[PDB]
């Protein structure tokens, strides 16, 4: 797998830049500043880990390198406590537009800076607690041969319980947060539909600008792609993993087919500041500000 | 339906301070920043600063520092603003706005809904009943004539100022006030066909209700 | 602190016609900038947001434009609703600001001023003061010069002037100019002129008297 590496190579520098971006977006213009944004800053970070660690790691595994059981279970598992970070951060952003949108008048005083940071520390540490199983002293260790003594060689599908994968990760901490976040952007679009229904038999000012509505339901629908592509990406994967599992004494996936899902799961942070040029006119313009700027600098 | 009803207008010396009010009715005032905007001379509008109801928390322009000062009382759904050591430069109409907040991926703000405005004067002079002059054409014509009033050294303003109790309608214009020294001067003219005047009588109205009096005067050719 | 700077001050059209009004920011603001109306006597009334939404019932006709430093609001068919000033407000930032404002007039026939002068009232004289009153009356466009003369000298102090907005009725301007002068400074003189230049002449309109 010689155009594999390059590619994984092309990913870690292509997610680093666009995250990047999308940082020094933030800082840079007041406008992205705020709480929605932090949590999208959690976002971009995660995704800048991935494209400088999650990679090489990536990598490694590959040519089934040989450690201490832990040490290797590390490089074996990290992109876990990512993942997980981009599911509560997304799950976070998913609250807050909720907020927002079906509580606009309680939103004020209820959502504020110094909360994000908290909720946002929090979930990184139970990122961390949930995101390596194995560091906490649950094992898979202690059951190549002669690669070392006092060195367990890590390699993910042995040295990785499939009884997690498809149990503590795919059916706990990943279906059901991605599903209550459906829920909750279903039920923002299915009530947003019925106050603009609303709104519209009895001729405005009702209660709110129709216009403001739909523009911040059309922002909640942009935020919520991103969730609908993370998806997307690791659900191949944890139908690999799935259905491998339950069958595990039945059969397995290939070289050509399995390569992909972490490919494409290590895909799902490159595209985020794509969605973003591409569905939202603030970052597009700073984006834009920024490289029309220190280019021709 | 959500209304922003300021307090009235106000007339003070320099040296004094004012608190003008804005009452929110027909939504929630603690969920909004409320915002003061001064406009002077009729045209140039300024942003004073806003206060978030919740917390009564403040931003100043800088201009205003030391000048304004934000307040508010959530039980009355009311915002305050006043200002201290008051010059003539002070005089000027102040708006309360409510600002508009929302997430297009930035933070979206706007002043959705104003207040009528408050007029705030700030003079040394004494309040002064005008001396009204009926102006009639030069001693010794045409298809038509004009006649005028000149209404001079008065304060406060208003002044109401018609024409044979306003049942003389058409062909006038009255001019905006202007300051003499201390004191408003302001005119007034009618023109009418020259069968009309002098025909029949034609007289100016002027009330001062500040000084509380109301005068007429008859328009009369000039000896002879 | 961020400036916004606004063009043109004034602007006179007639219903139907296309307008078109910029906002100049002194950096980037992206696109957080407002359009006010407001009409005479009334408050500023929100028109466009985010530099390129429309408010609530606000005409398809209108419409906003630009980003970073650069906007501008347009007016399809005027109407005449349409009519009165426009400014912008940056939203960027902690600190805010408004531009100048676009004042937006109706454009009527070129008309020329009825213009009268009257002498100082008896009454006035009596009271010891002595003020020559001219009235310019009816003209468009705005833009006119007064100039009094006593005894064919021109004189420049006491000259107090006032204009009116468009008429009601006509949508013409009218200006009223007064010349104060102490009873005694008045007396020591004989003729009085108050003579006007406007667009519609190509020769003074002039009002002129004696005190006999
Ligand atoms: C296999 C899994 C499938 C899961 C899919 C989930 C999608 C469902 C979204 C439901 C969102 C709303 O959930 C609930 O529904 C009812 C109406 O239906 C709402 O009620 C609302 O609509 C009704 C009219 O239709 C109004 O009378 C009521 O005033 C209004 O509040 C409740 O306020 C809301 O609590
Ligand atoms: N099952 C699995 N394998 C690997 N790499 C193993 C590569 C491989 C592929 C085929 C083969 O026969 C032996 C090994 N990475 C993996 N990452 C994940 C994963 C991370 C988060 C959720 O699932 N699962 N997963
Ligand atoms: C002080 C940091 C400067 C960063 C320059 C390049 C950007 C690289 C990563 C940093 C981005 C982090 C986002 C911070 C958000 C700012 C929040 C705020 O000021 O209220
Ligand atoms: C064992 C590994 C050590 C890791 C060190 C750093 C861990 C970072 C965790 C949280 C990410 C911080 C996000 C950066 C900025 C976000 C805050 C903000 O600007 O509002
Ligand atoms: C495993 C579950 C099977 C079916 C999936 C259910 C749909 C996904 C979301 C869950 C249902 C919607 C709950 C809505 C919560 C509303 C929050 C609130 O109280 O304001
Ligand atoms: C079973 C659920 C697993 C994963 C959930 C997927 C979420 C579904 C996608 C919802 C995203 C909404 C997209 C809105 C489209 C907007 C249209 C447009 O303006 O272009
Ligand atoms: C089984 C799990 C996969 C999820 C199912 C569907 C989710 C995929 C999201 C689809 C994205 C729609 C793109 C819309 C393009 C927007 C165009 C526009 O700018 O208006
Ligand atoms: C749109 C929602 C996406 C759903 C994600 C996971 C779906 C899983 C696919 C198949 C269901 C269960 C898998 C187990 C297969 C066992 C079959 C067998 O060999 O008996």
């Amino acid at each position: 797998s010689s155009v594999y590496i390059t590619v994984e190579l092309a990913i870690a520098v292509l997610a680093i830049l666009g995250n990047v971006l999308v940082c020094w977006a933030v800082w840079l213009n007041s406008n992205l500043q705020n709480v929605t944004n932090y949590f999208v800053v959690s976002l971009a970070a995660a995704d800048i880990a991935v494209g400088v660690l999650a990679i090489p790691f990536a990598i490694t595994i590959s040519t089934g390198f040989c450690a201490a059981c832990h040490g290797c279970l590390f490089i074996a598992c990290f992109v876990l406590v990512l993942t997980q970070s981009s599911i509560f951060s997304l799950l976070a952003i998913a609250i807050d537009r909720y907020i927002a949108i079906r509580i606009p008048l309680r939103y004020n005083g209820l959502v504020t800076g110094t909360r994000a940071k908290g909720i946002i520390a929090i979930c990184w540490v139970l990122s961390f607690a949930i995101g390596l199983t194995p560091m906490l002293g649950w094992n898979n260790c202690g059951q190549s041969q002669g690669c070392g003594e006092g060195q367990v060689a890590c390699l993910f599908e042995d040295v990785v319980p499939m009884n997690y994968m498809v149990y503590f990760n795919f059916f706990a901490c990943v279906l059901v947060p991605l599903l209550l976040m459906l829920g909750v952007y279903l039920r923002i679009f299915l009530a947003a539909r019925r106050q603009l229904k609303q709104m519209e038999s009895q001729p405005l000012p009702g209660e709110r600008a129709r216009s403001t509505l739909q523009k911040e339901v059309h922002a909640a629908k942009s935020l919520a792609i991103i969730v609908g592509l993370f998806a997307l990406c690791w659900l191949p994967l944890h139908i690999i993993n799935c259905f491998t599992f339950f069958c595990p004494d039945c059969s397995h996936a290939p070289l050509w087919l399995m390569y992909l899902a972490i490919v494409l799961s290590h895909t799902n942070s490159v595209v985020n500041p794509f969605i973003y040029a591409y569905r939202i006119r603030e970052f597009r313009q700073t984006f834009r500000k920024i490289i029309r700027s220190h280019v021709l600098r | 339906e959500v209304q922003l009803q300021q307090s009235g207008a106000e007339l003070v010396k320099p040296g004094s301070s004012v608190k003008i009010s804005c009452k929110t009715s027909g939504d929630s005032f603690t969920a909004y920043n409320m915002n003061w905007v001064k406009q002077s001379h009729g045209k140039s509008l300024e942003w004073i600063g806003n206060i978030n109801p919740y917390y009564g928390s403040t931003r100043y322009n800088q201009k205003f520092k030391g000048k304004a000062t934000l307040t508010v009382d959530k039980s009355s759904s009311t915002a305050y603003i006043q200002l201290n050591s008051l010059t003539s430069e002070d005089s000027a109409v102040y708006y309360c706005a409510r600002e508009g907040n929302y997430y297009d991926g930035g933070s979206v703000r706007y002043f959705d809904y104003w207040g009528q405005g408050t007029t705030l004067t700030v003079s040394s002079a004494k309040t002064t009943a005008p001396s009204v002059y009926p102006l009639a054409p030069v001693c010794g014509s045409g298809s038509s004539v004009t006649l005028g009033c000149l209404v001079k050294g008065y304060f406060p303003e208003p002044v109401t100022l018609t024409w044979n109790s306003g049942s003389l309608s058409s062909g006038v214009h009255t001019f905006p006030a202007v300051l003499q020294s201390d004191l408003y001067t302001l005119s007034s003219s009618v023109t009418v066909t020259s069968s009309t005047w002098p025909s029949q009588s034609i007289t100016c109205n002027v009330a001062h209700p500040a000084s509380s009096t109301k005068v007429d005067k008859k328009i009369e050719p000039r000896g002879p | 602190d961020i400036v916004m700077t606004q063009s043109p001050a004034s602007l006179s059209a007639s219903v139907g016609d296309t307008v078109t009004i910029t906002c100049r920011a002194s950096e980037f603001i992206y696109s957080s900038l407002t359009w006010y109306q407001q009409k005479q006597g009334g408050s500023p009334q929100l028109l466009v947001y985010a530099a390129t939404n429309l408010a609530d019932a606000v005409p398809s006709r209108f419409s906003g434009s630009g980003s970073g430093t650069q906007f501008s609001l347009k007016i399809n068919r005027l109407q005449p609703e349409d009519f009165g000033t426009y400014y912008c407000q940056h939203f960027y930032g902690s600190t805010w600001a408004f531009g100048g404002g676009t004042k937006l007039e109706i454009k009527r026939a070129d008309a020329a001023p009825t213009v009268s002068i009257f002498p100082p009232s008896s009454e006035q004289l009596t009271s010891g003061g002595a003020s020559v009153v001219c009235f310019l009356n009816n003209f468009y466009p705005k833009d006119i010069n007064v100039k009094w003369k006593i005894d064919g000298s021109e004189r420049q102090n006491g000259v107090l002037n006032s204009w009116t907005d468009q008429d009601s009725k006509d949508s013409t301007y009218s200006m009223s100019s007064t010349l104060t002068l102490t009873k005694d400074e008045y007396e020591r003189h004989n003729s009085y002129t108050c003579e006007a230049t406007h667009k519609t002449s190509t020769s003074p309109i002039v009002k002129s008297f004696n005190r006999n």
